[PDB]
């Protein structure tokens, strides 16, 4: 449950604002003006996103296309979270993880 | 009769040895697994509540008979095992 956390974490910063690439000619190195000014075009891109992209005829800013959709982890969470409140033995309705499952019936002679 | 001629033989064959079929199973490796099984949240919730379930079954101490001879080792029994809780 917790790496499924984190890894929902790192995932939604990719998939909720998108990783920026962007090319240059080698003609710019580190360290120089054109440099900072590509370091202030992508943290423009990920801190303001209002000021807009403004490039010369050669740089092709992009987003990184990860051709996918983000998968839907809330079933896995729930399922790791049901094995949580199965191993100690309570059921589904007093704690509250009774979600989209039928209610019990009758029962048995007792419950769990 | 005299007896019984016949012994009680095993349950085994050339690959079936002692109710058991597989050698990851077999002898006292198949008890590694059978305790490792143990960490399981299904297989706890289950033993749990079978378990809990055994322990309230409201045991009572039947005798043989109506007389008090067997009303007497009954209660002796009982006094034994301690069907009540503590003693």
């Amino acid at each position: 449950k917790r790496a499924l956390i984190l890894l929902i974490n790192h995932g939604l910063e990719r998939f909720m604002i998108g990783v920026p690439t962007l090319t240059i000619p080698k003609s710019v190195r580190q360290g120089t003006k054109q440099w900072e000014a590509a370091k202030e075009i992508v943290k423009n891109f990920v801190q303001k996103p209002r000021h807009g992209i403004i490039l010369p005829d050669d740089w092709k800013f992009d987003t990184v296309d990860l051709k996918s959709a983000m998968p839907d982890a809330i079933p896995y969470l729930t399922y790791h979270d049901a094995g949580i409140a199965r191993a100690l033995g309570i059921d589904f309705n007093t704690v509250q993880l009774n979600m989209g499952v039928q209610a019990v019936n009758i029962g048995e002679f007792v419950s769990l | 009769l005299e007896g019984a001629s016949v012994p009680v033989m095993s349950t085994s064959y050339d690959v079936v040895v002692d109710r058991e079929f597989d050698e990851l199973l077999q002898g006292k490796d198949g008890l590694l697994v059978y305790h490792k099984m143990l960490s399981d949240g299904t297989v706890k919730n289950a033993l749990n509540y079978i378990f809990g379930r055994i322990r309230s079954a409201k045991w009572y101490v039947e005798p043989a008979s109506t007389d008090p001879e067997d009303i007497a080792i009954a209660a002796f029994i009982h006094a034994q095992l301690g069907i009540d809780d503590a003693s």
